[PDB]
């Protein structure tokens, strides 16, 4: 029962950036803390152990330092291949335990979602079912709002979203939310919008159709 | 060079059993300790226990004491996880790394590729395709965006493409999200040119191996309804 906890969860940087993440421990663990880095879909690999020795292989821009409770890695100059999840874990028991992790994103400049609204397509409405589509596209930070109203109501519950990884040439995000009702909900109902709040916005921005003039 | 290598992805029902296998290459595998660590979806990495092949002593997590089995068979280098009732609960990737002392601590040095495990209620099922395209009169911008939302399928993953692998720029396709039903839904959108709208077709194809099935969607909005 020794828990680690990483701070913070998640970093923007630039290549070239010193990055500092630390790792705190709920008791002493000595020397014993070893850090590690994972890609999406692969394994982690091990980058430090002993709080400050270097794996073999592993480049010496990657250093680690603590000792006790508090510990911290340190990547200098920061490159491409270093957009990555971090991971502490300590071994000073045989019952190993986990950090929560630290993703470290690419930094960029504000960027403005362009938005965009789908309504539900007839052939899934013969079905029983109307999905309502909002989009954002190509935006940075990756914190956004997004609501959905039907005639003039937000709505709760009823909607899903998701987002794409940092895009390999802007790194932008993008987002999708989808809002769904039954057929004979939608048809009640006359006006539907998607309200967006970002930084890049100076007030939020709301798409919306009606039904019957779509 | 030290390699483990894990034992494929696995789809199961919940009270099914399950064994999987990390098979150990490249150095003599009853002179170290193998780790097992799960990875929940969207989550971090969690310590599960080890087993010592040389003695086959295992050692496990609080939290996964009782709750599954770590085994070994040395004479053919593999060690092995185990389930005798699955919950949906259990639906992670799962890791086995090679320990290695040094530093006068455990490390894991080298790591298996993972094994998914996905357990669900749901049954195989190909996805839906419906199109995302614009109302007649809202393109007003110089670039418009077009999709397909593909829903209802299970389990992952989809392939999409469009305009049969022609079209490649623009295109996000969205991490599918899992519905109340049990069944992924996700979208894949392209931004185009507004001018191309009358002018060029386009068209997303959806694979899904899992059924068997292929979906191809034109992207249109209808004059009428
Ligand atoms: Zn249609
Ligand atoms: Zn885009
Ligand atoms: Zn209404
Ligand atoms: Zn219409
Ligand atoms: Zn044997
Ligand atoms: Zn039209
Ligand atoms: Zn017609």
């Amino acid at each position: 029962d020794i828990q680690m906890t990483q701070s913070p969860s998640s970093l923007s940087a630039s290549v070239g950036d010193r990055v500092t993440i630390t790792c705190r421990a709920s008791q002493s663990i000595g020397l014993y803390l070893a850090w590690y880095q994972q890609k999406p879909g692969k394994a982690p690999k091990l980058l430090i152990y002993a709080a400050s020795s270097l794996q073999s292989g592993v480049p010496s821009r990657f250093s680690g330092s603590g000792s006790g409770t508090d510990f911290t890695l340190t990547i200098s100059s920061l490159q491409p291949e270093d957009f990555a999840t971090y991971y502490c874990q300590q071994g000073n028991t045989l019952s190993y335990t986990f950090g929560q992790g630290t993703k470290v994103e690419i930094k960029r400049t504000v960027a403005a979602p362009s938005v965009f609204i789908f309504p539900p397509s007839d052939e899934q409405l013969k079905s029983g079912t109307a999905s309502v589509v909002c989009l954002l596209n190509n935006f940075y930070p990756r914190e956004a709002k997004v609501q959905w109203k039907v005639d003039n109501a937000l709505q709760s519950g009823n909607s899903q979203e998701s987002v794409t990884e940092q895009d390999s040439k802007d790194s932008t995000y993008s987002l999708s939310s989808t809002l769904t009702l039954s057929k004979a909900d939608y048809e009640k109902h006359k006006v539907y919008a998607c309200e967006v709040t970002h930084q890049g916005l100076s007030s939020p921005v709301t798409k919306s159709f009606n039904r019957g003039e779509c | 060079e030290v390699q483990l290598v894990q034992s494929g992805a696995e789809v199961k029902k919940p009270g099914e059993s399950l064994k999987i296998s990390c098979k150990g290459s490249g150095y003599s595998f009853t002179n170290y300790w193998v780790g097992w660590v799960r990875q929940m979806p969207g989550k971090g990495l969690e310590w599960m226990g080890f087993i010592d092949p040389s003695d086959s002593y295992t050692n496990y997590a609080p939290s996964f004491q009782g709750q599954v089995t770590i085994s070994a068979d040395k004479s053919i280098s593999t060690a092995y996880l185990q389930w005798s009732s699955l919950k949906a609960s259990d639906t992670a990737m799962y890791y086995c790394a090679r320990e290695l002392y040094q530093g006068y601590m455990d490390t894991f040095d080298s790591w298996g590729q993972g094994t998914l495990v996905t357990v669900s209620s749901a049954s195989t099922k190909g996805p839906s395709v419906f199109p995302l395209a614009p109302c007649s009169r809202s393109t007003s911008e110089s670039t418009a965006a077009l999709g397909c939302l593909v829903k209802d399928y299970f389990p992952e993953p989809v392939t999409v493409s469009w305009n049969s692998g022609a079209l490649t720029s623009g295109v996000h396709t969205f991490p599918a999200v899992l519905q109340s039903s049990g069944l992924y839904s996700l979208s894949s959108v392209v931004t185009v040119p507004s001018s191309s709208l009358g002018t060029k077709t386009y068209t997303c194809n959806v694979d899904h191996k899992p059924s068997n099935t292929k979906v191809d969607k034109r992207v249109h909005h209808h004059h009428h309804h």
